């Protein structure tokens, strides 16, 4: 169905401005998808789709196939309409707290292009709650004047979660002066709240103490060297030898494929 | 070119983006600009210079002066052309390219240098054109076309290494790879700076010594520098040149930062405001300061900070947050102790970390047989 | 090589609102710090 | 009736998967034997050494 | 509500239905089904009352874990007659937040759960003293079972590493 | 004939099938031989002999 594939693109755009209902393209537009490629529809639908998919915040699909839509569409032009793509990228990918920035392309309009949103996109790693939403509003006119502030008015509230995230890739224990004034956050409740569920989680560790009012710690998050190993990556060689050995497996079946005509 | 237009017209950074240095540049441009024909360079880059009121009277020259030793080296074309010989025609298309990379353009440079560069006899002098295009390419700051002639003319020698010939592009070397960022390939290229001269052509031997050693200041440890520079004369013999680099080298090899904090902010402005060393002068600071934390740091298990505050002479608010950035974005060492105030870490990256650098091959190369398996059968 | 440009951009972009080069800073922060 | 079309027509579309998977007996008993005959053939090799 | 023909007109009462079935799924721990049901409801139909994004502002003060917003905000809430149901979901919430901060690690002192438990009367104390069964000091929660597992004594795990290399032999010796 | 086929066709399943073990035994026996002759003729290669040209 490639026309009728090209006639829902134009479809799909006239529900693209202003439609916001999911009854019945979503779950209800999804098809076999039979091979409807046209080197460019990729792109361009799979940025519709995307779009249309950047509402509830996909974190994990989104972004690697959308980077590599991104990535597609090569033959006429990369620059002047990947730049509303890697607009909404960027956009989108600051959202986890790690946001690349321009790397490998080298053109002069997404440079001008990200301009106004730059010290933005860079201010969100730092995450300074007091300065930046002065700084936001200051001198914002196009991001923010995109519609509706929908993204933008969440990412005000998402300052801090980035913020802490950066927290969990950082140390692990919190203090009650030093990090928690330094986060503009001077609240012992929330704080061993939310540290308590990065316990919880089981990726890391910590503890609590109170002495004198302060609250100690004895940050020892040393990895599992001399430290129950036979337990630690047990599993792991267990794991690695069962992949390698099904890859044993994968290069005894393919000589008998060779062998079985002759 | 060879000229020294190359340097003036090299000055062209500073002369641009700073507003203070921007007077003894075009003090030297403009006296300069009547010498190797820099009507072109400067007329291109007018927009960085003073107003038109005497920009207009030197031009009606220039414009004649390029068109009467254009068209005298035509005749001259024309006169050796339609004769026997090879080496004549080769002077004269690439005296005509010399001057056509004396005003700057690359246009007929570049078919008067590819019919040259097809007239080679042999592969020396065709290894000297691609030197003829790498003395405009510095200029020109491009990245493609200077190493398609090297990498195609690099090959096939059979000559043997000469003395400057081979050394000049082994100083090209130390160019691009000065400029690129790969330092564990580029530590060896100045290890024949023995035979090395003044060369007037693109660099002077005291700007290459002064280029290198911040390469080889930082991108090597205390045992490559005592095996290559301290045992070697070369440092031992230039270092009275300029009494600073001794400091710079002693105080780093010695590991004393009250004078190298001190005396940092002329490695600080001096790295800056140059061609091709600024747009990386950032990545040498960083560099260097996590080198110097890793040097102090690795025979340093536990740390106060009373005698880092006092050796490296600067507030703890600044190392905390320093040693706050560099564990996680630097990722030198392992978790920092703060329950006494006393930096404290382990370091486990010998016994078992050791044992554990091959784990990333094992998940790359297991991601890698996972690749295998999907060319099975398709 | 651009894997590096992740850190010099990260660390570059990072000091790039404030405190770019803070170098000179610091011979007027001994005597004050 | 419409059950030798139907019922005995699916059970011998299932009856020609089994002989997909006889043809995966039967074709490693083609590459096993191919084996089987170089090793026979190494050993006997050796054999007349 | 979930139907084809959309010529069906939207209630009034449609967003409060809504309304209380995200109260019932936040209520019985579905929160998961909140996110993934955060797609469909983003129909900007009203935006402007404070009862359309009062449950995404309340389940995001959850997350974050700020209690002080809510019973400062408590305040916040119009005449709407859903304030009581509103008193029902911090009553079966108080068993998380409070069960989540009164976890014991290594120990608590009391002069901090008399800001972050409820008011002096006695429900936490004599509710929480018949449902975790802990000991009760001078004035102070002790936190007892914690990081005292003993390691195992290696005996098992050989065991199960001579399985897995009985494992090894039959899967790398199996074809043979 | 038509119906036939599956019944008939079993007896081919049967007589298929039951090669199963007896390439396993023919490829854990005959490597087994191989390195029996294999050492064997290994063996003959002795520490004592002459040195020639």
């Amino acid at each position: 169905a490639d026309g009728q594939a090209t006639l829902l693109n134009l479809l799909l755009r006239n529900y693209l401005h202003y439609s916001l209902y999911d009854q019945a393209e979503k779950l209800v537009s999804k098809s076999v998808f039979p091979e409807q490629a046209n080197n460019n529809e990729w792109a361009r639908y799979l940025y519709y789709t995307g779009r249309i998919k950047a509402i509830q915040l996909e974190y994990s699909e989104a972004r690697r196939t959308m980077t590599n839509a991104l990535r597609k569409a090569p033959q006429h032009t990369a620059v002047g309409f990947k730049q509303t793509v890697h607009k909404l990228l960027i956009v989108v990918e600051l959202l986890l707290g790690e946001i690349p920035d321009r790397l490998q392309f080298r053109q002069p309009s997404l440079k001008r292009s990200l301009m106004p949103y730059f010290l933005l996109t860079q201010a969100v790693r730092t995450g300074n709650l007091a300065k930046f939403n002065q700084v936001l509003d200051q001198f914002g006119e196009k991001f923010q004047a995109d519609g509706t502030y929908t993204l933008i008015i969440r990412l005000r509230h998402n300052v801090i979660k980035t913020g802490v995230r950066m927290i969990s890739l950082s140390y692990s224990r919190i203090s009650l002066a030093d990090i928690a004034q330094k986060l503009q956050l001077d609240s012992p409740e929330d704080a061993e709240f939310i540290v308590a569920k990065a316990i919880r989680d089981g990726v890391i560790e910590a503890s609590i103490n109170h002495e004198k009012g302060y609250v100690q710690s004895k940050e020892m998050i040393d990895i599992y060297s001399t430290r129950e190993p036979q337990l630690a990556f047990h599993q792991r060689i267990s794991f690695c030898l069962d992949i390698h050995n099904m890859s044993v497996k994968a290069m005894r079946f393919p000589p008998k494929s060779y062998n079985k005509d002759l | 070119p060879k000229n020294p237009d190359l340097r003036i017209a090299q000055l062209r950074f500073l002369l641009s983006l700073p507003e203070h240095r921007g007077d003894a540049a075009v003090r030297d441009e403009l006296m300069a600009a009547v010498r190797d024909n820099n009507m072109a360079p400067y007329y291109e880059a007018l927009c960085k210079s003073l107003d038109w009121q005497i920009d207009v009277d030197l031009l009606n020259k220039m414009k004649k002066a390029n068109e009467d030793e254009l068209k005298r080296l035509d005749e001259e074309l024309e006169d050796a052309e339609k004769n026997l010989g090879e080496s004549e025609i080769r002077d004269a298309m690439m005296a005509k390219a010399e001057y056509l990379c004396r005003i700057g353009d690359k246009e007929g440079a570049l078919t008067a240098f590819r019919k040259t560069y097809d007239k080679t006899v042999a592969l020396g002098h065709r290894l000297d054109i691609v030197f003829y295009l790498l003395r405009i390419g510095l200029f020109y700051m491009d990245n493609d076309l200077i190493t398609r002639n090297t990498e195609k003319a690099k090959s096939l020698i059979e000559e043997g290494g000469d003395w400057d010939r081979r050394n000049r592009l082994k100083v090209y070397q130390g160019l691009y790879c000065v400029a690129i960022r790969d330092f564990k390939q580029a530590a060896e290229l100045f290890l024949d700076t023995v035979s090395t001269f003044t060369s007037y052509e693109l660099m002077d031997y005291k700007t290459f010594v002064t280029y290198t050693v911040y390469v080889s200041m930082i991108a090597l440890e205390r045992p490559d520098l005592r095996e290559k520079v301290i045992k070697g004369a070369e440092i031992l013999e230039v270092l009275h040149s300029l009494p600073a680099v001794r400091q710079y080298l002693f105080s780093l090899y010695e590991c004393r930062y009250s004078v190298f904090f001190q005396s940092l902010a002329v490695v600080e402005q001096e790295m800056k405001k140059d061609w091709l060393f600024a747009p990386h002068y950032r990545y040498y600071v960083r560099e260097m300061r996590i080198h110097a934390y890793s040097q102090l740091l690795e025979s340093y298990r536990s740390l106060t900070l009373g005698y880092m505050a006092e050796a490296f002479g600067v507030g703890v608010e600044f190392i905390d947050q320093e040693l706050s950035r560099f564990i996680a974005a630097g990722r030198l060492h392992c978790k920092i102790d703060k329950v006494n105030e006393i930096v404290e870490t382990n370091r486990p990256d010998s016994k078992n970390w050791q044992y554990q650098e091959t784990i990333k091959k094992g998940d790359l190369l297991l991601n890698r047989v996972q690749k295998l398996s999907r060319v099975i059968n398709m | 090589v651009w894997e590096d440009n992740w850190d010099d951009d990260n660390v570059e972009d990072d000091f790039s609102n404030q405190l770019r080069a803070e170098l000179e800073k610091h011979g007027y922060k001994m005597e004050t710090s | 009736l419409e059950e030798g079309k139907a019922g005995s027509g699916l059970r011998q579309y299932y009856l020609s998967k089994i002989e997909e998977l006889q043809l995966i007996v039967n074709d490693k008993s083609q590459n096993l034997r191919r084996l089987q005959a170089q090793r026979n053939e190494l050993n006997a090799k050796v054999r007349l050494l | 509500y979930f139907d084809y023909k959309e010529q069906l007109p939207e209630s009034a009462y449609m967003h409060q239905l809504l309304g209380l079935n995200l109260l019932f799924l936040l209520s019985q721990n579905r929160v998961a089904e909140f996110h993934t049901e955060l797609e469909r409801l983003p129909a900007k139909d009203i935006q402007t009352n404070v009862y359309i994004k009062h449950p995404v502002s309340l389940e995001q003060y959850l997350m974050e874990g700020s209690y002080n917003k809510v019973f400062l905000a408590k305040g916040n809430i119009p005449a709407e007659s859903y304030t009581f149901f509103i008193d029902i979901l911090l009553d079966t919430i108080r068993d998380e937040i409070a069960g989540c901060i009164e976890k014991a690690y290594e120990k608590i002192l009391f002069t901090e759960a008399t800001r972050i438990l409820f008011f002096n009367t006695p429900k936490k104390m004599t509710d929480y003293a018949k449902k975790r069964g802990w000991v009760l000091g001078p004035n102070n929660y002790y936190s007892f079972a914690s990081q005292q597992q003993k390691p195992e004594d290696t005996t098992i795990p050989s065991t199960e590493l001579a399985k897995q290399v009985i494992e090894y032999a039959r899967q790398l010796e199996m074809i043979v | 004939d038509l119906y036939s086929r599956y019944k008939k066709l079993q007896q081919e399943l049967e007589f298929l099938e039951v090669q199963e073990e007896y390439i396993k035994d023919e490829q854990k026996n005959l490597k087994k031989e191989f390195l029996h002759a294999q050492e064997e003729v290994k063996r003959i290669q002795s520490i004592p002999l002459v040195i020639g040209q």
